[PDB]
């Protein structure tokens, strides 16, 4: 059984919510949870890893993510 | 000071 990695999601206001995900988890789930907790529609936000857009069906494995990596959230363009 | 927030991201019985 694989382990959770813990990712830090940084908001435009520098707030942080951390999420534990497995390496094969689709990141849509993280995006939806984050948007829910911010009180905004998921499609109003864009989520970036090292500046690149995170797709709904990206996984941490596909993105090469590791423990304590950062996701930045910006308003959708 | 914000506190730490960690969120974990993890039918025949139906009746409707």
């Amino acid at each position: 059984e694989g382990e959770y990695i813990k990712l830090k999601v940084i908001g435009q206001d520098s707030s942080e919510i951390h999420f534990k995900v497995k390496m094969t988890t689709h990141l849509k789930k993280l995006k939806e949870s984050y948007a829910q907790r911010q009180g905004v529609p998921m499609n109003s936000l864009r989520f970036l890893f090292e500046g690149q857009r995170i797709a709904d069906n990206h996984t941490p494995k596909e993105l090469g993510m590791e423990e304590e990596d950062v996701i930045e959230v910006y308003q959708e363009q | 000071e914000a506190e730490e927030r960690v969120v974990v991201i993890s039918n025949s019985s139906s009746r409707y």
